[PDB]
């Protein structure tokens, strides 16, 4: 219609009302980040595994970023899984957990940080809007904690209090908050596979899924987190995410070049 | 033309450096700035075990509240043990370590606050602690913060394994506040000649009193920091620490009343 | 000379004493970003004209910032406006509107940083000492909010509860702070008049003016701040402001480069 | 479709410098927003005397907390005389002194209030001052800042030493909280025509009582900031304050009681 | 008389530690009236008209 017609919803009318939703759903859209990839560093799946999976990645980040720009999230692991089982066991809420895992996220970035450090490629409390690390050559890449900044505002799961959005859905917000070109999720494995491959031998791998097709299967394990799949069809400018296997020297350049290596979870 | 600008004060262009030289401006025993405050340390450990150990140590805790002035500081426990193993497999200094440890007691210090917040508990952070504490403890009856001190990249070196860990940071806050005790809430009844749960428990032999300086002289594993005995060493105010079993209930409010219901670790503040 | 006499004035008296005040004005002048201009980018004037006053100059920033080192200050606008209102209405002192004023100043800093995020330039929360991105040719720019940090401790006018010193100050003590060698106000008409030319018809442009000869004309309404003036006249650095028409594309690179598209307002 | 995005108010479209179109909005006085604080404002030279100055004080202080709420804030001394001299040989503009000088009145600050920690005092920060004061004065009788104001790198030019210290501070703080009042704690008897210790101290008179724009016509030394008359001839709410010689045990206690004990400013406010 | 004084009153408990006494006032008198014409003596009159300043 117009941007009149906006203005004057957005002043008269509750922000529920689907007139003003579907005014403000035509306005323009600005990507801040546009030449920016997210990556996830697994954290029970690379950063847990230590030397052996680490310094190999850390060795690929710093020729990538020659090439590409790189927001360069951490996962949690084990140790956010044994504050889960403790706050758990004392029933404390999602919002309480969230915290928690947190830390380890924290600690994970500041472990790679270091590694990185005389590289020029810093740990921020920033990284989306911290330009001036990646606007540079020399650097290109920043560090950052993957956990989400809900706290004790963390929408609890339908069942349980373990937090239902952790390191994959705070390293994707990011990254289409940012409107950055792709996501790309580094783990231990190939990709998705029909069941999880450590306990199922049976499993077998899935190039690319659709959401729609992922849900329709009714996987009873997942190597990302189920409520990312709904972020990914809500989203505006990540439309499809990656997973490869970390443990394989390659597989993160290549996917940062565009090459389809692992998995490909695509919105539609 | 040079010359350096002083300002005139009894330590002026003093290095610092000559002991003779600061000894009469400095040399006295401070005062106490917290005389009235309890300290606990609860062992990370003591954490691990979950709410079959927490839970009966709130009611505990819960109870303590209208008799003392408490500030509660955990532990970091097994977490800290596995930054530890990455840590050391990445080849990180000592200094790298020291907060990723910290982390872990200052979540246990979290968790433990959740339990007790329907109480007015709060956890509360280092500067705060340094700074704030008495307004703090004017306002609700205890608060937690972690009891590792942040010394970060700037602990020291020698030991690849962070020196200046929960026990340390929970005495050198008590002493330095003057606080009227500091004790130290453990898996175990206390220190024994040997690790009561390692290959040689059976010549494990319980000791219900000891010396900082003995421990010290000591080679072998110990429930506590061996850093500890060394600020112990140079205490200030808390002439005696005292390690007790947090799994059994009673024993942390008996040890708060000044009972003998573990190991008393005396320091080398000399009692009149 | 005698350094001597000032540490000893400064020692044996008050800083009240004019002698130890005639020692200290003897002083040497260190500027410590000579090379930089501070601009304000307009709150009401500009950023709340949205897109089509905002993207042009941005484009300009952008271009301009290869051959002048920047510090973008923001101003606040009508959203100001409505807490200054509300507050007001509550008979809320200066001090506390002044706070109030402030986030308005930082929401606007926060839009456009991330329209600049791309290009290298970061949002600063100390703009003139962040000397990294004004160093690097490939940023050479900071985006700040405007307002100055008094929040309680805000000097009120002799009537009213409005903050005297808003963003027009705050861009400016900056400016003046670091010895900088320009500060431009970009707003949105070509310079000061002798009335709010949207509401008075027969007001007349004014190219150039002194400090004394505008008071002396007794103006009951300004492009500029009030206070701004006498700051101006007790400035050590910034002895002279511009302001100019961000509407008009170009107004600002030339005011950059030292051209006079506006009005030049002089401390003598 | 270049057009202002206004937010209907009854200031929009306003540049705020037109007074006749602010008036009917913001023209009126402001409320008070802690009419039974009470501020204190220790100066810096009183701390630099050391214990011989600060134990009475601390004592007078401790007795005084369960008699007012008290904002205590503490001045910079000669602490920032000697960081002016190194800051002007380095050719610093005002706007680099004004938080070097700030930085020692914290000091001061937290020197005090460590002192008095034992009775639940601690130093504040300025954003908790400015945000949080009433929180922190319901859990505690009295708490401890800074006097300068934040005004840090947008300190007013002119001249090279910064205008807004610790005196008026405190009066911005007092007046914008409408407290009830402001006690200028000094090391000497108050306000004199001449320096009591300077090169004309032999023709040093005492004034009992003054007004702040009597003051500002004045040439020559003061004991308080020249700023302060200013800020005080645009003050909503105090109508005094009284400067009192801290070295004397009781003056404050006096001063707090409204007792004529030093130095009475009388500021531009109203007294109907 | 009483509304507006117990306003300030209010708005003056988080500034001082008070103690508040109150008079007797005139019913005071009529005690007095009453108790002078029955002939009670000074002592008698007393705890009565410290009556009406608790009440
Ligand atoms: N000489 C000793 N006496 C008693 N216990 C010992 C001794 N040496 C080793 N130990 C062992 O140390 C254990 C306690 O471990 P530790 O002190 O590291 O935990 P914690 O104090 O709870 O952790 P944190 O220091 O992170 O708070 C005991 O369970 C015991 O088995
Ligand atoms: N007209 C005057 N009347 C009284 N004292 C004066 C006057 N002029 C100068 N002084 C001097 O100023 C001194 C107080 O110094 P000053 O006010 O700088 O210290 P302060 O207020 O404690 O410090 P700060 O302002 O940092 O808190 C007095 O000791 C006195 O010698
Ligand atoms: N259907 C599946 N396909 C592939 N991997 C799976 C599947 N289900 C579970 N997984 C497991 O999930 C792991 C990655 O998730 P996680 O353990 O949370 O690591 P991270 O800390 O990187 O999130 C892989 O190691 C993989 O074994
Ligand atoms: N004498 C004057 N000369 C020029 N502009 C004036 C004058 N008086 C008022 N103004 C108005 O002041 C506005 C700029 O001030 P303001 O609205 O506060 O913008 P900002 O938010 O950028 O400070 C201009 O839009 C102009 O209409
Ligand atoms: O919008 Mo402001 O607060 O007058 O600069
Ligand atoms: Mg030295
Ligand atoms: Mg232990
Ligand atoms: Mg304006
Ligand atoms: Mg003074």
């Amino acid at each position: 219609n117009s941007t009149a017609e906006l203005e004057e919803l957005l002043m008269q009318r509750s922000l529920t009302d689907p007139q003003l939703q579907a005014a403000a759903a035509a306005a323009a859209d600005f990507r801040i980040l546009p030449d920016a990839t997210v990556i996830k560093i697994g954290g029970q799946s690379v950063i847990d595994r230590g030397r052996a999976a680490v310094y190999p990645l850390v060795d690929e980040i710093v020729a990538a970023r020659k090439n590409h720009k790189l927001l360069i999230g951490t996962g949690a692991g084990t140790r956010a899984r044994h504050l889960y089982s403790i706050a758990a066991g004392l029933g404390l809420p999602a919002g309480v957990l969230a915290q928690l895992g947190s830390s380890v996220a924290d600690q994970n970035a500041a472990m790679l940080g270091q590694l990185l450090a005389k590289h020029g490629i810093p740990v921020v409390g920033g990284a989306g809007l911290s330009a001036v690390p990646l606007s540079l050559a020399e650097v290109n890449a920043v560090v950052f904690s993957g956990m989400p900044p809900y706290k004790l505002w963390m929408r609890p799961a339908a069942e349980g209090v373990i937090p239902p959005y952790r390191t994959d859905a705070g390293c994707f917000l990011l990254a289409e908050q940012f409107g950055c070109k792709q996501m790309i999720f580094v783990k231990d494995e190939d990709g998705l596979y029909t069941a999880n491959p450590k306990t199922s031998k049976d499993a077998t791998f899935i190039p690319r899924i659709s959401v729609d097709e992922m849900k329709a299967k009714g996987l009873h394990d997942s190597i990302l987190e189920f409520p990312v799949l709904d972020l990914l069809q809500s989203a505006q400018h990540v439309r499809e995410v990656q997973v490869v296997n970390g443990l394989v020297p390659g597989n993160l350049t290549r996917a940062l070049a565009g090459e389809h290596v692992g998995t490909i979870i695509t919105a539609s | 033309t040079n010359s350096i600008k002083h300002v005139i004060s009894p330590l002026a262009r003093q290095t610092l450096q000559d002991r003779d030289l600061t000894r009469p401006v400095a040399g006295k025993r401070p005062i106490r700035l917290l005389p009235w405050l309890q300290v606990v340390k609860i062992g990370g450990r003591v954490m691990d075990r979950g709410a079959d150990a927490i839970l009966p140590l709130v009611e505990e805790l819960r109870k303590l509240l209208p008799e003392h002035r408490l500030l509660i500081l955990t532990g970091a426990g097994v977490r800290a043990r596995h930054v530890f193993s990455v840590g050391l497999d990445l080849g990180l200094p000592v200094g790298s370590l020291a907060p990723l440890a910290a982390s872990e007691a200052g979540q246990n210090g979290h968790i433990l606050a959740a339990m007790l917040a329907s109480e007015g508990v709060s956890y509360v952070e280092h500067p705060t602690v340094a700074d704030q504490l008495a307004i703090h403890l004017s306002a609700t009856r205890a608060v937690v913060g972690s009891a590792f001190p942040p010394y970060h990249h700037h602990e020291f070196p020698g030991s690849r394994i962070p020196p200046h860990r929960a026990d340390t940071g929970a005495f050198l806050l008590a002493d330095a506040f003057g606080a009227a005790g500091l004790t130290i809430v453990e898996n175990v009844d206390g220190i024994y000649t040997a690790d009561p749960n390692g290959p040689d428990r059976g010549q494990a032999r319980f000791l219900p009193e000891t010396s900082a300086t003995d421990l010290a002289k000591s080679e072998g594993p110990l429930p506590v920091d061996r850093a500890l005995l060394d600020v112990m060493a140079t205490a200030r105010h808390i002439e005696r620490v005292q390690v007790v079993n947090g799994l059994v209930p009673g024993r942390l409010t008996a040890a708060l009343r000044g009972e003998h219901v573990g190991t008393l670790i005396r320091t080398g503040v000399r009692p009149a």
